[PDB]
Parts: structure tokens; C-alpha cells; sequence
């Protein structure tokens, strides 16, 4: 498990390995709060907002080569573990590939 | 000295909590009734293997390589039609992680051919693969965690029996699939959920 | 003038506490059950015999070269998951100590092959030899008490029988035997015990 | 059974007689009352006193040529038999092989 510093700019790392070596073109990445709430989503490398919950709505950012979620302007309220969710997506069927859990303490 | 499984008997009173299958359908089912559920387990070669028939589905799960067999199971069902599957074996008499074939076949409501047929991967540890395949379009989403560290609290234990469950991260292991465009959505409610067991063995 | 043992019959008013069986196990066992234990005596060629299953053991205990055949067995379970056993019986017509042989064998939990086999020594006497084996790595450790002059208080022994107990330091035996890196603790709590008569014989 | 005297010294022997002649290196010696509780602890020839009843701390000594525990400066509340129990420690399992019980009158 991997945690976090203080209130100035949270990293939640999702450490793909990605041994099968394949893009982020068609790729399914996003993060998700212990009370199960999505924090980011990416479809196809575009940030879809629909899923995003209104507390955690226009707060976050993204970052592709180090394929780490910013989380920017730390609360009190959001010390629980967040687990980062990606998923492969497939005409045939959309298969969860990774998951990983990382914890935040501020 | 090898541990081995032990002999079979009429009733078990030692269940671990070894998987938690929460297979999604869109057509209604409205509440768990009781007595609904039917399972049916084996243990031929050395692979594990239950049968469940409930709620519109069967449920032709299998663990290979292993030295546990399938003693209980109870189902629930969820809201927005969520079907939650617990399964129970002997003991934990290995550290590695098995591998895992499940076949869920609809027989009612969208009953069909096989719609899928592909290898589910762990999404942690990446050590094991799950033979998924679905007879059937009745099947919204698959979420299979084996060894789960938390019980679902809404299932209710028998008084004379015993319960243990996996405490490490280590060896949970998680599966999931779905058809509709939806992030997780597997995953239930369990604001009200209540859970039945099945019948035989 | 030879004594000789009594001929069987259905029911023996007649009972002489023997030993006094203490195995603990590793595994939780909340309570004593009633009408859990099975006994099934024997007496062949001299050899008094018993088989015990309940609590997740089978205690295949028997004496060779005895004029005595086990007439009643009486199982509990103790705090700090501890199975006492109480072994009767008919009389004893012999002042010298007997060889003992013990299987303890896991019926559920850790079941497995034969982890033990050795000759444990009377601790006070150096008279006899118990051969103990156990099937299984479910035995946290082993004490038998042969021919014990204290009954066990929580005993309530039935009204119409009868029960005689040695009261020589002389014909005690002691035999323990543990697999965990504490000092005795074979023995029990004795705060809050409960017996209950085997089932068959 | 052995008693012992009143109150300056009391000795509390084993009497093993070591009949297969084995030495006390690996051997588990070891003293308890009544009340089930242990007295002094000998693991390899090292005195351990973790198990040691904090009623009985600090009070008892231990002579290995004589095989004898001695317990000084006795009370009255002390009047029960005390049984010494000696286990033969192997890796496969540690044997019980010795016990024997004495009195203590002062």
C-alpha cells in the first residue's frame, strides 16, 4: 500500500506494470473512493465527467506518462483509501484487468 | 507430513468464506425468497466444483488444483436487480492462488447460446485467470472476489456453525466483466439485503 | 482362584474412572454439544479398546494385556479450546501399570497424515510406555492421566450407577506430550466445564 | 512424597535418575504449585522467567548439581503440595518424561 503527505497535492499512483504492452488508446483508467465514489474517469484518453461525483467535481487532474491522479486541495474529510480501477475495454465484453489500493493521510 | 482435505461428511460445521460473486441481470428480480437457492457440490481429482440454481441462474463454478471443496453457499439478491452469490469451502490448506472457471448460463428470461468465453485476470497480484463463459444475454455484469478480507454484514451465520474468512491482502484476488457502459456497477447497494442458504449438501 | 472380567452386557451400573484425556486442538470449539460424542467399545484377546468420535477427533485409545474393557466415556470442552476426555472401566483386578496406545486422528479442520509417533514415558513410575500417534497437525497437545485419584468436579455421574476412582499414588500414570513452545497448558480452566455421556455402548 | 521444614529454607528436589543419561542441555526443568502456577523455568540450562508467577518473582533459586529448587524466606500462605515436572524437548515434540510431587509444611 502506498500513502500520501500532507494538504498540498495528493499522488495516487496506479502502477500499471503493463506486461502485455498496450496503449492507453483503448484503456478504461479511473480512481474510486473507500464509500465507492469515482474520482476521475478516462474512456478512451478523454476525462469524462458524468460518473464524477459533485464533491469531487472540478478538483483533480490527470497526468498520462506517469499515469498518476493529482489531488489537489486536501480536506479533512478525505482521509479513507482509494483505490485506482482499469479496465480493458472490448467490443466482446469490457474486462477489469488491474486494481489497485493506496491510502491518503493528511 | 501433507496436509490433505478432510473426509466428506453429512454436514459441515466449519465454512470459510472463500468467494463473493455478485453476477448482475436486467430482468427483475424483486427480493430473495426463501428456499429458492440449490446447490450441488463435488470434489472429483482434486478440482473443486458447485452448481447453483436460483433466481434465474445456474451457476457452474469450479476451482482447479486444489484441496477445499464447496460445503455452503447463500444467495441474496440486491437492488437494481444485483445477484449476490457467497461461497463457502473447508479450510485454507495452501498459500497460492487457484485457478478459477465459472460458467453462468440464464435459464430464464434471456436464455441463449454462449455469449462469452475469455480469460478474467486477476486485477491484483495478476496470478490466476477465470474461465469465464455466460450461455446466455441475461447477464448485465460478473465481480468475483475470492478470499475476501470482510464478510458482508448482512448474512447472518448459523449459531452452531463457524465461520472464518482470509485476513491478508495477499491472497484476494478479484475478477470482474462488464457488458454495459457503465463503470463498476457490479458492486450492491447493501443498504437492504438479505441472504438465503441453499438447500442441499 | 483366578479373577476374571465380568461377562458384557447392555448397560453397567458399574463404573472405574481410568484416565483422564485432556487433548487440546488449535481450532475453535465454542461449547459442549449434547449427544455429540460416539463411543464404540471392544475386547478382543485382552486388549481393551475405544473409539471416540466427536469434536473434530477420532481417539482410537486402547490397553494391552487388561482384565478391564471400556464401559462409558464422558467429552467436554473446556476454555482455551480444550477437549477433556473421561475414560470408565468396569474394575481394576491388577495392581501394575498397562501399555497404553493412543490415535488421535482430525476428522475436520487440519486433517492430514501422521505428524507423530512415539513412545511417551509414565512421568511418575517409569513403568509403562503410551504409543501415541496422531493423524493430523490439529493437536495442540496430549495429556492422559491413568487411573487419576480426583474426579472432576463438573462430572455429574448418573443417578443409578456407581463410580469407584483410585486413590493410591501408586497406580497413577502421567503421560503429556506438547507441539507449542508453552509449559504444560494441557491442563484446563475448570471454571465453566460441562461433560455429556457418549452416545452407543 | 517429601516435605520440607519451616521457615528459613526449603528444598524442593526432582530426584530424576536420568536412566538413558541424557544431559540437561536439552532438557526442560521446571517447578509448580498447586494452583497450577509455575515456580522457576530452566528452557536450554537458562532460567526464563516470563511464564514465572509475579507472587513467586524473584524469590526462588535454582542449583543444577543437586537438581533442587530452593525457596527462601517463606510465607504462610504457601503450605500446598508443589509438583516438578521435567520435558524432554525435541524438535518433533517436547516429551513429558519426569514428574513427581512433594509437600511443603512450615
Amino acid at each position: 500500500k502506498i500513502q500520501a503527505y500532507f494538504n498540498e497535492t495528493a499522488d495516487l499512483p496506479c502502477q500499471f506494470a503493463n506486461s502485455q504492452n498496450q496503449s492507453l488508446s483503448e484503456l478504461v483508467v479511473f480512481w474510486q473512493d473507500q464509500e465507492n465514489l469515482v474520482l476521475n474517469e478516462v474512456y478512451l484518453g478523454k476525462e469524462k465527467f458524468d460518473s464524477v461525483h459533485s464533491k469531487y467535481m472540478g478538483r483533480t487532474s490527470f497526468d498520462s506518462d506517469s499515469w498518476t491522479l493529482r489531488l489537489h486541495n486536501l480536506q479533512i474529510k478525505d482521509k479513507g483509501l482509494y483505490q485506482c480501477i482499469i479496465h480493458h475495454k472490448k467490443p466482446t465484453g469490457m474486462i477489469r484487468i488491474h486494481q489497485m489500493n493506496s491510502e491518503l493521510s493528511v | 507430513y501433507k496436509n490433505t482435505i478432510c473426509p466428506p461428511r453429512q454436514d459441515y460445521r466449519y465454512w470459510y468464506f472463500v468467494a463473493e460473486l455478485t453476477i448482475g441481470v436486467n430482468y427483475d428480480i424483486n427480493s430473495t425468497i426463501i428456499g429458492e437457492c440449490h446447490m450441488s457440490e463435488s470434489y472429483i481429482d482434486r478440482n473443486a466444483n458447485i452448481v447453483l440454481t436460483g433466481y434465474g441462474l445456474k451457476i457452474n463454478m469450479t476451482i482447479m488444483d486444489t484441496d477445499q471443496r464447496f460445503v455452503a453457499a447463500a444467495e441474496g439478491v440486491g437492488k437494481d436487480n444485483k445477484l449476490s452469490v457467497l461461497l463457502f469451502t473447508t479450510q485454507r490448506l495452501d498459500k497460492v492462488h487457484h485457478n478459477i472457471s465459472v460458467t453462468i448460463t440464464c435459464m430464464e428470461m434471456n436464455c441463449g447460446t454462449t455469449k462469452y468465453n475469455s480469460d478474467l485476470p486477476e486485477s491484483i497480484h495478476k496470478s490466476s485467470s477465470c474461465d469465464i463463459t455466460i450461455n446466455g444475454s441475461c447477464v448485465t455484469c460478473v465481480n468475483l472476489e475470492t478470499d475476501p478480507t470482510k464478510i458482508n454484514p448482512h448474512y447472518l451465520h448459523p449459531k452452531n456453525k463457524y465461520l472464518y474468512h482470509n485476513s491478508e491482502y495477499s491472497m484476494r484476488g478479484s475478477y470482474g466483466v462488464t457488458f454495459i457502459d457503465e463503470l463498476n456497477q457490479c458492486l450492491l447497494d447493501i443498504k437492504e439485503l438479505s441472504y438465503d442458504i441453499c438447500y442441499r449438501e
